[PDB]
C-alpha cells in the first residue's frame, strides 16, 4: 500500500440487521477492508486492523465483544486509560503497519471514506489544514490517521473543535497500541 | 451488553479502475 | 460537435 | 451506482479524460474546443471556457462524483492515465512535474484532462500536456485547481 491515499466505503448492514446480529453475536458476513464501520445499540465509530489486529476506542467499544461468524469474540486488548480496546481481525480484512518514516504530515480516514489532511502538532494531535464542521467527524472515532504510504500513525479519538468547527483532532499514536499489548 | 456489530467497511487497498460496463 | 463520455475512472477502486 | 471522478471521453478527432472538481467536469481546451457535452436530454455547454488556461468546463455530468482540491501543498503528485495507470510525479513548479520514473509518451498519450494527484488522493491540477525529450516523456505540465478555482 502506499500513495496516494483513495479510500471508499460500503455499508453491510442496516439498523434490523445490526440489532440481531448484535443480541445473536453471530455475524456471518463477508468481510473485507483494513477499516471496519462498526455499530452498537448505542453509537457508531469506527474499528481499524494493524498487524492482525482490530484496533477501536474504548469509548465507544467500551469492553463488548465483537459479533464474528462464530459467535461474539472476546477482546484481545482493553486499555480504559489508553481509550483502546482490540479483537483479533477478524477473518478477510486487511491490516495496516504502523508508520516507521516518522512523518509530520498525516492524513484521517473519515467514516465518509473521505482522505482529510492533518498536521502534526505532537505526540497525539495535529490540525486540519482544512477545517470541517464537528459533523464531518462525528463516527470517526477509531478510523486511521496515515503518513504518506498509507502507514498507521494512529487512531482518530477527539476532535479539537470550537464554535462547532474542527479545526485539530486527537489521537493514539501507534505507540499505544504496542505499550497496550506489552500490557 | 449486546455486540459490536461490522455495519460497513472502508477500502484503502483500491486503486484507480475504469469503471466497467454493465 | 460534441463530446461524448466513452468511460469512467473510479479513483478508489470502488467494485459495483 | 459507482460514480466515477475522472470520465474518458472523446470527439471524432481524439480521445482524452476530463475531471470533475466541484460540481464541474473539467477537460482541456485543446481537446474539447467549445464543443458541447452529450447528455441524455441533449448536448449540455460549457460552463467556462478559459482558453487562455486550455480549460474548459461542462456542469459535471451522471455517474461522477467530484474530486477534492488539494489544501496540504504536498510536492508528490500522482497522474492518473486514461488506463488508470498511476504515475508518481514531483512538482517542479506551480504548473510542471517530474516524472519519478519517465515514460515513453504513448503511456501518457490521450490522458490529459485527467487529474493529478496529492498523497491524500485530492486535485492538485489538471493534466494539460506531457513534455517529453525524444519520445520519452519524463515531465508533465498541468493547470493548478487554484486556477479552476479562480475561473468559477
Ligand atoms: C468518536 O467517538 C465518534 O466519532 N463517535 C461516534 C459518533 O459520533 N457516533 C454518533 C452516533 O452513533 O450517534 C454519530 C453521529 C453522526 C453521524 C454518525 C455517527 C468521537 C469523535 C467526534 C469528535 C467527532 N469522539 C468523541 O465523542 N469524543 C471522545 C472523548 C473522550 C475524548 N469526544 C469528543 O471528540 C468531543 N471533544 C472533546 O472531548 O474534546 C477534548 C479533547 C480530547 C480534544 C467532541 C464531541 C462532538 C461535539 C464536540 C465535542
Ligand atoms: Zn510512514
Ligand atoms: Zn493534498
Amino acid at each position: 500500500m502506499g500513495a496516494p491515499i483513495t479510500a471508499y466505503a460500503q455499508q453491510t448492514r442496516g439498523l434490523l440487521g445490526c440489532i440481531i446480529t448484535s443480541l445473536t453475536g453471530r455475524d456471518k458476513n463477508q468481510v473485507e477492508g483494513e477499516v471496519q464501520i462498526v455499530s452498537t445499540a448505542t453509537q457508531t465509530f469506527l474499528a481499524t486492523c494493524i498487524n492482525g489486529v482490530c484496533w477501536t476506542v474504548y469509548h465507544g467499544a467500551g469492553t463488548r465483544t465483537i459479533a464474528s461468524p462464530k459467535g461474539p469474540v472476546i477482546q484481545m486488548y482493553t486499555n480504559v486509560d489508553q481509550d483502546l480496546v482490540g479483537w483479533p481481525a477478524p477473518q478477510g480484512s486487511r491490516s495496516l503497519t504502523p508508520c516507521t518514516c516518522g512523518s509530520s504530515d498525516l492524513y484521517l480516514v473519515t467514516r465518509h471514506a473521505d482522505v482529510i489532511p492533518v498536521r502534526r502538532r505532537g505526540d497525539s494531535r495535529g490540525s486540519l489544514l482544512s477545517p470541517r464542521p464537528i459533523s464531518y467527524l462525528k463516527g470517526s472515532s477509531g478510523g486511521p490517521l496515515l503518513c504518506p504510504a498509507g502507514h498507521a500513525v494512529g487512531l482518530f479519538r477527539a476532535a479539537v473543535c470550537t464554535r462547532g468547527v474542527a479545526k485539530a483532532v486527537d489521537f493514539i499514536p501507534v505507540e499505544n497500541l504496542e505499550t497496550t499489548m506489552r500490557s | 451488553k449486546g455486540s459490536v456489530v461490522i455495519v460497513g467497511r472502508i477500502v484503502l487497498s483500491g486503486k484507480p479502475a475504469i469503471i466497467p460496463k454493465k
